[PDB]
């Protein structure tokens, strides 16, 4: 698939038609049969997996040859769920970035890479708990808020579990939809789940992003509504000395 | 021949009748400009 | 003919939003007392072209970056309170 | 809360990604402020009129 199809396959995390696959093993590889039944085998010492192919299928190991962790054997796309746990979520993030792109090259457009990374970056957010320290051992959470946890239990108040968890590749919009603050949450597909379920936790805004506040009517916090600058004053000359013999009084 | 100075445009240029047409839109249906006035009463912002 | 004199207005400060907000809470008192709060005043004022002679540019914020452009205003990001910065504020002929 | 973080450690894994599924209402009313109960209206509110013209 090409164009923008692709695209969102790729923004999305989709896991696509002919995943071509890949090899999970190291090792070495053994092409196996023509016409009848078509598999490759990419065994090393110990292991040996197989994997059985279309036939019609255009793999792209010829025999004999070594192979990698993840590494692809038939062509096609990739999938990045398969990806992501097989090779980290760098390889991942990787993967989307220059994918990507090698589409909008493919055309004519050229734009910077750091935009896409800024939005493949938050399609890693989040990460499933595995065996935690204070809640329900299956949740959800976003990275950083279980490091608010991690490097917390491993150092002032140090002990209990340093709570483990997992990569979680989440598609654009999962990831745009698992969002925290619940005034942006409900802007989406079914409003009534979130306040609901915001209702019965006391839980709170903060309002830390933009799609937040513009829908309150509230200053944007970027630009000119940045904590960072909108509190700059401009006093002038006169005005100080005339403001510092009040002051002493 | 320039109009605004009588002087040549220089190199030839091709001139002739071409049939034109004046089509169904026109600035006068568009181009509207407000700076206040009849709020709904229904949503409250501006509208008619 | 871009803003006048803005590559060096932006040099002046740190987040170039920064410029805004400065401009713009100049252009603020500025205006909020007749503009008998210039320090630029002798042959430096903005001025306006007429069917007449030379009247001063009536515009805040075209007088507020000129303003700026001279050093002569300082950018306290928390020097001076709020609570007294409206004080001494509405006194040199602010009504 | 009890009853469950009990029925967290011996269940025979079945029903038990609802055993979990409960807590997580349970806690969060157990430090919310949120007495339930309130999720039954005795009075129910009228939005101003104005807001509905």
């Amino acid at each position: 698939t090409q164009g923008l199809p692709r695209v969102i396959e790729l923004f999305e995390a989709r896991r696509p038609k002919a995943k071509a696959v890949i090899s999970e093993i190291d090792g070495v590889v053994r092409i196996e049969e023509g016409e009848d039944r078509l598999s490759v085998f990419v065994e090393s010492e110990g292991f040996s997996k197989e994997y059985k192919l279309p036939k019609d299928a255009r793999l792209l190991v010829k025999d004999g040859d070594y192979v990698e962790a993840g590494q692809p054997l038939t062509r096609g796309a990739i999938d990045p769920h398969q990806l992501l746990e097989a090779k980290g979520p760098e390889a991942v993030e990787r993967y989307l970035v220059d994918e990507i792109q090698k589409v909008y090259r493919a055309q004519g457009v050229k734009l910077h890479d750091k935009h896409i990374e800024i939005v493949v970056r938050q399609m890693l957010k989040y990460v499933e708990v595995t065996d935690p320290g204070d809640s329900r051992l299956l949740e959800g959470q976003v990275l950083e808020k279980w490091d608010v946890e991690a490097l917390n239990e491993r150092l002032i108040a140090e002990g209990k579990v340093p709570v483990a968890w997992k990569p979680l590749l989440m598609g654009v919009t999962k990831s745009a939809l698992s969002t925290k603050s619940w005034l942006s949450a409900a802007s989406f597909q079914n409003t009534t789940h979130v306040l609901t379920e915001a209702a019965i936790a006391g839980k709170k805004d903060e309002l830390i992003g933009l799609k937040e506040n513009v829908i309150l009517g509230r200053l944007i916090p970027a630009g000119t509504g940045s904590d960072f600058v909108r509190f700059t004053q401009v006093v002038d000359q006169r005005t100080l000395k005339a403001i510092e013999e009040a002051r002493k009084e | 021949y320039d109009g605004r100075t009588g002087e040549p445009f220089e190199g030839p240029i091709v001139v002739g009748q071409m049939f034109i047409m004046k089509l169904y839109h026109m600035v006068e249906d568009k181009m509207h400009a407000r700076s206040t006035g009849p709020y709904s009463l229904i949503t409250q912002q501006p509208l008619g | 003919m871009a803003e006048p004199g803005i590559d060096k207005l932006f040099g002046m400060v740190d987040s170039k939003y920064r410029l805004t907000v400065v401009v713009a809470k100049r252009a603020q008192q500025l205006l909020r007392h007749r503009f008998k709060n210039t320090v630029l005043e002798p042959e430096e004022r903005p001025k306006m072209r007429t069917l007449e002679g030379l009247y001063d540019d009536p515009n805040a914020v075209t007088w507020a970056m000129k303003e700026l452009l001279t050093g002569r205003l300082f950018f306290g990001e928390n020097l001076v309170p709020e609570d007294r910065l409206q004080k001494e504020m509405e006194r040199l002929y602010p009504t | 809360e009890r009853e469950l973080l009990e029925e967290m450690k011996h269940p025979s894994r079945a029903r038990r990604a609802k055993a979990r599924k409960r807590l997580e209402v349970v806690r969060a009313f157990l430090d919310s402020g949120n007495r339930p109960e309130w999720m039954i209206l005795e009075a129910v509110p009228v939005l101003p009129p104005d807001l509905r013209p």
